[PDB]
RNA sequence: CGCGACCUCAGAUCAGACGUGGCGACCCGCUGAAUUUAAGCAUAUUAGUCAGCGGAGGAGAAGAAACUAACCAGGAUUCCCUCAGUAACGGCGAGUGAACAGGGAAGAGCCCAGCGCCGAAUCCCCGCCCCGCGGCGGGGCGCGGGACAUGUGGCGUACGGAAGACCCGCUCCCCGGCGCCGCUCGUGGGGGGCCCAAGUCCUUCUGAUCGAGGCCCAGCCCGUGGACGGUGUGAGGCCGGUAGCGGCCCCCGGCGCGCCGGGCCCGGGUCUUCCCGGAGUCGGGUUGCUUGGGAAUGCAGCCCAAAGCGGGUGGUAAACUCCAUCUAAGGCUAAAUACCGGCACGAGACCGAUAGUCAACAAGUACCGUAAGGGAAAGUUGAAAAGAACUUUGAAGAGAGAGUUCAAGAGGGCGUGAAACCGUUAAGAGGUAAACGGGUGGGGUCCGCGCAGUCCGCCCGGAGGAUUCAACCCGGCGGCGGG
RNA sequence: CGGCGACGUCGGCUACCCACCCGACCCGUCUUGAAACACGGACCAAGGAGUCUAACACGUGCGCGAGUCGGGGGCUCGCACGAAAGCCGCCGUGGCGCAAUGAAGGUGAAGGCCGGCGCGCUCGCCGGCCGAGGUGGGAUCCCGAGGCCUCUCCAGUCCGCCGAGGGCGCACCACCGGCCCGUCUCGCCCGCCGCGCCGGGGAGGUGGAGCACGAGCGCACGUGUUAGGACCCGAAAGAUGG
RNA sequence: CGACCUGGGUAUAGGGGCGAAAGACUAAUCGAACCAUCUAGUAGCUGGUUCCCUCCGAAGUUUCCCUCAGGAUAGCUGGC
RNA sequence: CCCCGCGGACGCUACGCCGCGACGAGUAGGAGGGCCGCUGCGGUGAGCCUUGAAGCCUAGGGCGCGGGCCCGGGUGGAGCCGCCGCAGGUGCAGAUCUUGGUGGUAGUAGCAAAUAUUCAAACGAGAACUUUGAAGGCCGAAGUGGAGAAGGGUUCCAUGU
RNA sequence: CGACUCUUAGCGGUGGAUCACUCGGCUCGUGCGUCGAUGAAGAACGCAGCUAGCUGCGAGAAUUAAUGUGAAUUGCAGGACACAUUGAUCAUCGACACUUCGAACGCACUUGCGGCCCCGGGUUCCUCCCGGGGCUACGCCUGUCUGAGCGUCGCU
């Protein structure tokens, strides 16, 4: 019975939650453990970025945040045609690549392809035979100077 | 303190693996410091305990200087049995009583092939320990 | 408790018409059991009354500007003589309470020069009443691990690690600490301000970046300026007796009025 | 009216394999209530939940859009925060109730059928020989058999592809071995085994000490070790252990290099010519369940049943009209995620033997029921058995002496040993049941250093003592004030 | 001021027994009413009942304040304590609040005085200022005639206290207006790249959980209500599988 | 001497069986067995509800309810 | 302008101390304080303890209105507590409460279905119940006889206590 | 004077509360995350010098071998064991072995009864008996062999 004033209120506790209760107690465990996961990863690919492949520039879909840019799931098709990269190698140099983009605005193209084209010149590529270098690099520009990068590649900024 | 996130400081497991210890390290489990000349004479500190060494008590009701040879190392009471070391029941007879070999010191070892390696081991180690200490 | 505790039985009640109890009876016979009662808080092998539960919210979450705030009561607590003489820490022949030593006990590594530092710096009658004062808990604690307690020694502030913690850490009632992580549960132990403290002079610089002066803000931390006073000038006692008061005031009536006897 | 081929079938203790049953905490596919709430009750709710059945793995399921959106667009799945107790559903009552976008964790993409082209290039099995055994592999040979044109393999899949030309770049793969590293990297990677500091120093308590004092030298000694347990109390130094980018031994595994052996085969750009897709499926009608999905979200039964500038979606049924979006009816895929069962571990502001698991103990035991099933109680001598020798009465139980022990007023269900109840001893009393409150009196058991009652500041006098007072000098230290 | 003080007595009663006088029915519970011929209770020991979570509301304590909050993630020798603590800041996404109103399309909170003009037509163009109006109370604060002093006055010097009256008026209250949104009644103007079935504006009632110079957010504690086993024990029943 | 008594072997199972019919019998249980689970089922109904002192201190009345052994609401109360 | 005197009581944990006036019933219920009590944690007491901790007993001495507490004596043999905060599975006479133990009843009811025993002796510490013998009786062949099925599972048979 | 009863104390009984102890739980967290026709889970029956349970084990039966360790095990007995012409004990466990049911597998079981193929003995190799060994379940794949069809054909 409800007495004098007060919000009238209606609790989902009526269908025996107590059987399905979600408790947090190995939430550090699990931070632990993501993060040993993470430093493993890295520690793998040791000259590679630790964070992953480098995102595209994308402007958020609705009205509420079309103002507003953050990292998409790949470079197009159309983004690496003009850029001159092959669609099966960019991913092997470290390009994440979202074959179902398209591109629908020329200012946001120029602003990825001009993206692609900034990554691939601050891309250090290793020689497959460390003995023999085809066409890679510099052996003063891998000798020392690549090393592993944290956080995103060539971060978004608004 | 105690760092090794696999070695429990639990009294209770502790107790549990000391009572249900087996054998083999209850040997290592019944271990008795060595004498001062012998401490000298070999770079070690202690040594597990043997059916025929010569100790002496320190502890207890039976302290003194006598060298009393153990004539059984009754590994479930852990206990030693001492020669000399006995005491005389209601019967007439006599038994010998229960002692802990840490309440005693090893004055004479009973060397065979093996005590020598053993000794030769933890002298060996306390000298790796004290060089890198240096 | 178990979910499962006091419930692992079929018992029904027996009725009424026959002269015992309504709590529910174990079925079956021939044993001790069959017939007792059971699922009560009552009964012998029940479950508990309100079987507590893990989800108890044993976590609180305290404002971060709050935890700052605390934090900078405890260090100015322990730069009062007074403060830190009624916690008991012994600070007797201190050269000087808030007692910042140089960068070379940071590169410390044996016990034995920890120890002759503290003896130089005056502070091992601290550590000499720790030594006095381990003993036996009273109570369960020693069948549930924690078998021995003592007091709390002074807490080392480094800041940088170069093994005094190893040389240290053999001390007991000694907690090193780092001078960018300090922790409130170790400067008020028991929640009471006033833990003698030696800081090293790296930390004790780092300490007007880390929570910043009035006239700056902390740098080291994104947006954080040090609490003002509600009270500027605490002394009371001058308060009173300034003349701009004294002034003001009546004078007092000191003569005491008790009852008369009516004759 | 026999002999062959094919098709469709059958048998076999045929040659060689595979499945079954268990666990089931987590997961997947079904089936599926009612108690309960609505203050009644039938829709609703409990709930797609319990119970029931089937199938797995270390995770499972999902998963690379027949998507979300309507934007200046995003872009597989899964999980967390939020959206949100919202849109919506609902005897529009009780109640129920998501999704998008945003931020994070993790991030990986792909393969067939078809359309075509390539002398079936394809695969299995059986023999012989060689190199390997480690999960049976490779090489070679067989006018050895078989599968297969009712279609094996190569290219190739919606991100367009292929074939020709023209141009540009030769750019370097995998697998299995030999030897060697840095060996592996938060400091060997893992597993196993054996070791590593310092008081039993002096005096003392005790039954025993691990207790209490002491150890001048800056301080008994070690301390990268003062966690823990054991030892006759309560131990950093008696012992095991503890700390340590400590030592040694054995075994096991992936990483690079030089060699060897095998398999291995052309990539990109421009132009021309071709070629492009999954059907009792979509969709519609109806029915029943389900959903927040409401003129019908999804699932399924039945009836109808397609198209190719087509189809699906665009959260109000319909016609016309433009636009946006994807490409259904085939398949694979790690990570983030779950885990009350299993193996091995660590910890606790939890419980301390009527508690905590039913189960600290010969506990799923004893025992009960035909059975499905139900299911207890039950820990503690002592440091050491030193577990009471021996004498003595009784037939023995059981006593009385004696003996052990610090203790048997710890003597085998033996730590301490409460209350209820009882026996005995002592005191007191008793014909209105006991017991109770208020007030005294008597008695008794103890308490009071009870038994000649204080003390202590100044002054007076007597008898005595004295590193002797004040005032000055020297030195030290403070407190206050000084334009 | 007196008496009495050690193996006999002095003082002590909460505490032990006994006696006597007065009073005095057995507790719990339901109940208008229990000592009840009402129910439970033979005795004793141990266990034994408003707990936790979630959601609100209000009061209070704390921090910051038109902001506040890292709770999820991440970064820091990973781990005795530490599963803690600290940091992020282009991790503030987001939540709550800083705006309301209508079913919705939508719309969305500044006035006051002093002037010249039209007609100061109940009004359109400005200017100058100020910046939420006015009334009546309103703690507090401010001014203040007039007094209160000494061994005394003829003459002003420094400051204190009392004070009739006067003023500014905090919060808050009662009212009168003003502005925002919805919806009625009336009537006249304005705008223009789309002259429109376009758009904007006024006056007068009336509906709103509004505005009218923010008060919230986070954490903690208490009380109350509800969902949950829900203070503890209790059905007659229902369903599933054996 | 019969529609007789009786052993053993079989068959029928719970909303079912079986009944020369009493709702009788179905393992001492039958107007729906027993076992375990959903389940700590629900109860406006009965019983209980654990330390001391100090201060304040009631109502059995209005209105509405498938309301009459109950609630909401006003009143009475305390606290801030 | 103090000084032959250099001196002059207590106080005020301000969350404290002191003064004056009025008042004191109380169920359900509400609120305040608790140096009331229990258990565990963080601090603190150079706390206590084998020259004796907890516990329990007490015709011992007291304190508080009370919750309760302190100390003395005894037993016991190993841990315990004060103060500041923190957190509760925190206080029992009831619940035909649960578990365990114990009383009165009470040396009471009762050891009364189916006719029945007696004498001597043996062993034996001990004989109404054993054994032997002598009597007297019952079952009376549809038995109190001799064997089996089902069920029981060693009860069968010696010897000893 | 006693008996009985009541109250209080001392002591002794009954009882097992309290207090202390804890090889037990409960809760959380981590790392793995592994059964079975090559016979699982479960059950039954057995195995010790003296052994009933608990535990361990399978007729090699409270265990064999191997490796590590290095003088015991222990309630009593007995007995090895130069501990190097090699070793008690315990641990690890990779070799060996692992009775009867049980998916349970020749058929069936609250019992029992077969069939095929080798080997050994009586036989004196031929087929009767006894003993030993190996097969003898269902479904299903690929292949093999034997086949059926007035199924569709071809030659005759
Ligand atoms: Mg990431
Ligand atoms: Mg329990
Ligand atoms: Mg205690
Ligand atoms: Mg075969
Ligand atoms: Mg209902
Ligand atoms: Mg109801
Ligand atoms: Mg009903
Ligand atoms: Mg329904
Ligand atoms: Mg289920
Ligand atoms: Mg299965
Ligand atoms: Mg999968
Ligand atoms: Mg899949
Ligand atoms: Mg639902
Ligand atoms: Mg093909
Ligand atoms: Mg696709
Ligand atoms: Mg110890
Ligand atoms: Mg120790
Ligand atoms: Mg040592
Ligand atoms: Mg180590
Ligand atoms: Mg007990
Ligand atoms: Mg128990
Ligand atoms: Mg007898
Ligand atoms: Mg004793
Ligand atoms: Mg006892
Ligand atoms: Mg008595
Ligand atoms: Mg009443
Ligand atoms: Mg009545
Ligand atoms: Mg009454
Ligand atoms: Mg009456
Ligand atoms: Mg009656
Ligand atoms: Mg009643
Ligand atoms: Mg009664
Ligand atoms: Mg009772
Ligand atoms: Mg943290
Ligand atoms: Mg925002
Ligand atoms: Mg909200
Ligand atoms: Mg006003
Ligand atoms: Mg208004
Ligand atoms: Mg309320
Ligand atoms: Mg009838
Ligand atoms: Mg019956
Ligand atoms: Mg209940
Ligand atoms: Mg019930
Ligand atoms: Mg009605
Ligand atoms: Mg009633
Ligand atoms: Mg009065
Ligand atoms: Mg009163
Ligand atoms: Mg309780
Ligand atoms: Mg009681
Ligand atoms: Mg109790
Ligand atoms: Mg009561
Ligand atoms: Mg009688
Ligand atoms: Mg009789
Ligand atoms: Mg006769
Ligand atoms: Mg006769
Ligand atoms: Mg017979
Ligand atoms: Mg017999
Ligand atoms: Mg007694
Ligand atoms: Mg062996
Ligand atoms: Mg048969
Ligand atoms: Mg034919």
């Amino acid at each position: 019975a409800p007495s004098r004033n007060g919000m009238v209120l209606k609790p989902h506790f009526h269908k025996d939650w107590q059987r399905r209760v979600a408790t947090w107690f190995n939430q550090p465990a699990r931070k632990i453990r993501r993060r040993k996961a993470r430093q493993a990863k890295a520690r793998r690919i040791a000259p590679r970025p630790a964070s992953g492949p480098i995102r595209p520039i994308v402007r958020c879909p609705t009205v509420r945040y079309h103002t507003k840019v953050r990292a998409g799931r790949g470079f197009s098709l159309e983004e690496l045609r003009v850029a001159g990269i092959h669609k099966k190698v960019a991913r092997t140099i470290g390009i994440s690549v979202d074959p179902r983009r398209r591109n629908k605005s020329t200012e946001s193209l120029q602003a990825n392809v001009q993206r692609l084209k900034e990554y691939r010149s601050k891309l250090i590529l290793f020689p497959r035979k460390p003995s023999a270098p085809k066409k890679g690099d510099s052996s003063a520009e891998e000798l020392k100077l690549a090393t592993q990068l944290t956080g995103p590649v060539m971060p978004v900024r608004n | 303190m105690k760092f090794n996130p696999f070695v429990t400081s639990d009294r209770s497991k502790n107790r549990k693996r000391h009572f249900n210890a087996p054998s083999h390290i209850r040997r290592k489990i019944m271990s008795s410091p060595l004498s001062k000349e012998l401490r000298q004479k070999y770079n070690v500190r202690s040594m597990p305990i043997r059916k025929d060494d010569e100790v002496q008590v320190v502890r207890g009701h039976y302290k003194g200087q006598q060298i009393g040879k153990v004539v059984q190392v009754y590994r479930k009471k852990y206990v030693i049995y001492i020669e000399r070391v006995q005491r005389e029941k209601a019967n007439g007879t006599t038994v010998h009583v229960g002692i802990h070999p840490s309440k005693v010191v090893i004055t004479r070892l009973k060397l065979d092939k093996d005590r020598k390696k053993i000794l030769e081991r933890k002298a060996k180690s306390r000298q790796v320990g004290k060089e890198k200490g240096k | 408790v178990s979910e499962l505790a006091g419930h692992q039985t079929s018992a029904e009640s027996w009725g009424t018409g026959r002269a015992v109890a309504r709590i529910p009876r174990v079925r079956g016979g021939g044993t001790h059991r069959s017939g007792q009662g059971a699922f009560g808080n009552m009964c012998r092998g029940g479950r508990m009354f309100a079987p507590t539960k893990t989800w108890r919210r044993w976590h609180r979450r305290v404002n971060t500007t709050q935890k700052r705030y605390a934090i900078c009561s405890a260090l100015a607590a322990s730069a009062l003589p007074a403060l830190v003489m009624s916690k008991g820490h012994r600070i007797e022949e201190v050269p000087e309470l808030p007692l910042v030593v140089e960068d070379k006990v940071e590169g410390y590594k044996k016990t034995k020069e920890a120890v002759l530092l503290l003896k130089k710096l005056k502070a091992w009658n601290d550590i000499k009443k720790v030594y006095a004062s381990q003993r036996m808990r009273a109570g369960k604690g020693k069948m549930r691990n924690r078998r021995r307690i003592q007091r709390r020694g002074p807490c080392i502030i480094y800041n940088e690690d170069n093994g005094i913690i190893k040389a240290f850490r053999n001390i007991p009632g000694i907690t090193l600490l780092n001078v960018s992580k300090l922790n409130i549960l170790k400067l008020a132990p028991g929640g009471h301000v006033g833990r003698f403290c030696i800081w090293t002079e790296s930390a004790f610089r780092k300490l007007d970046e880390l929570y910043g002066t009035w006239r700056k803000a902390a740098s080291l931390k994104s947006n954080y300026n040090l609490p003002m006073h509600k009270m500027i000038n605490t002394d009371l006692s001058r308060i009173l007796k300034s003349p701009e008061i004294q002034r003001a005031l009546r004078a007092p009536r000191k003569k005491i009025h008790r009852r008369v006897l009516k004759k």
